């Protein structure tokens, strides 16, 4: 019948004390004749009850989608607590238990390197500012780019790539017209991640 | 000492 | 009942004359009561019969996996001919078909760029050599690392990621010993693409 | 003249 999906919260939300991380338990394919869903929650066997249900929706393919969102404590998630969501629906011979939680593995620092644009690119019209973000763990990470207080617009970040030592890397290349680059502007790479100090560092680039 | 991200507090220690 | 997948040539098998590219038609979940599977190949609507069938191997999940494979031509894969398999089986109301062309889009050639390891990374036991490959279409590509005629090993290459003005790009990190690097050995990033002159270019990197 | 990779003919022009 229904099929459920448990989701982590954004790695910006777990790493920023400003933000507020949420586990999201999505029950899709919910029947039309029998749309009642019960969510028990468990934070390590411990049943907890501060979770809200988000508004019922139809979807248009004759099935409801029902979602229960659960607040989490940054501290809790970042340590490794198993979150369990147990869904039950009359259209189901037995409750479905789905259980998430970040990568088991000792956290490891991201070493962060700003690589400039190749000599062979003064030629080109727009150029390539590069950010190597290697040696980190888990892969849950947030990488953005900025200049003089402002977010730099058009960049692109590769997916984390498993490396031969168990750790992870990714690249981010900002594209910016020679003109800019050439004019002494400072562009910076802002990485934020668990094993980082205050979950945040920034490395920059110029001339 | 604190980190901020585009001015939005990240973490303190 | 049965189910079927169609697969392109290996990038490199299609971009070098030395090698001979193949398209591969896999028919998983073949019965064993009615294991007999018959094919028809078409190249742009034109049926072709010079095409071998691979040994029929048993899967151990109560099904057969029978594969047909059809030699193609470097010349006319890169050009755009549309290869089409065509499975029919007794366990199957109508013949199934899928058609594997390449990537409809102008070929655009890749720029290669060798970005030395960051100043801040000479402390570490090992340093990262970077290959920025930017601005190619289609994303079908091969990338490797060599040094003094020899095939440098522990490297790792991000997947192609779509890049904003239609094009594609990847990175590739080579990991060498800080020692080797400072000796001044040259390490080359080798790149094969349909939109390259002679499908090949090679860029260099060293102290 | 022709392109070689690992000494294996790629493509000639
Ligand atoms: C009726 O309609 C609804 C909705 O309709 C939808 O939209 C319409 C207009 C049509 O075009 C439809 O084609 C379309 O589906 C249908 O509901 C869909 O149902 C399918 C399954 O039946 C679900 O598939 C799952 O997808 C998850 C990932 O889900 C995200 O990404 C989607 C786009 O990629 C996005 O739309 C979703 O919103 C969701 O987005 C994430 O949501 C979180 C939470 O809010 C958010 O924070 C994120 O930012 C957001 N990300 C975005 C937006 O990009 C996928 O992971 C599942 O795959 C796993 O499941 C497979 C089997 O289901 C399994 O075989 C795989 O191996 C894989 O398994 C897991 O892998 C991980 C790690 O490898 C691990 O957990 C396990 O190893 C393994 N777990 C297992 C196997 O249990 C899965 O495919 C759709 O998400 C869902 N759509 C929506 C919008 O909810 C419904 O089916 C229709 N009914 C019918 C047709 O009868
Ligand atoms: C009975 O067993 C068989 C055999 O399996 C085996 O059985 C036992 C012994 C166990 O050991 C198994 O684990 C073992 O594998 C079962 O057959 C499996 O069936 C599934 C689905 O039914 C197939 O999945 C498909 O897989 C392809 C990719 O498969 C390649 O890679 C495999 C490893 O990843 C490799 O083992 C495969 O053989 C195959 O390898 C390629 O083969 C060619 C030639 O041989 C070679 O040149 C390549 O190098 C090689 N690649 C390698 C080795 O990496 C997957 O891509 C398919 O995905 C499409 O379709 C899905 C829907 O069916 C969809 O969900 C996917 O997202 C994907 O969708 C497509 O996505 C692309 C973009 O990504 C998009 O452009 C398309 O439009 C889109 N198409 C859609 C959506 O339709 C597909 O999932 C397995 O291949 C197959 N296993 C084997 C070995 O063949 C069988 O199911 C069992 N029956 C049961 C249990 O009842």
């Amino acid at each position: 019948g229904p099929s459920v999906f448990l989701f982590p919260p954004k790695p910006k939300d777990t790493l920023m004390i400003s933000r507020t991380p949420e586990v999201t338990c999505v029950v899709v394919d919910v029947s039309h004749e029998d749309p009642e869903v019960k969510f028990n929650w468990y934070v390590d066997g411990v049943e907890v009850h501060n979770a809200k249900t988000k508004p019922r929706e139809e979807q248009y393919n004759s099935t409801y989608r029902v979602v229960s969102v659960l607040t989490v404590l940054h501290q809790d998630w970042l340590n490794g607590k198993e979150y369990k969501c147990k869904v039950s629906n009359k259209a189901l011979p037995a409750p479905i238990e789905k259980t998430i939680s970040k990568a088991k593995g000792q956290p490891r620092e991201p070493q962060v390197y700003t690589l400039p644009p190749s000599r062979d690119e003064l030629t080109k019209n727009q150029v390539s500012l590069t950010c190597l973000v290697k040696g980190f763990y888990p892969s849950d990470i947030a990488v953005e780019w900025e200049s003089n207080g402002q977010p730099e617009n058009n960049y692109k970040t590769t997916p984390p790539v498993l490396d031969s030592d168990g750790s992870f890397f990714l690249y981010s290349k900002l594209t910016v017209d020679k003109s800019r680059w050439q004019q002494g502007n400072v562009f910076s790479c802002s990485v934020m991640h668990e094993a980082l100090h205050n979950h945040y560092t920034q490395k920059s680039l110029s001339l | 000492d604190c980190a901020y991200h585009k001015g939005e507090l990240v973490w303190c220690t």
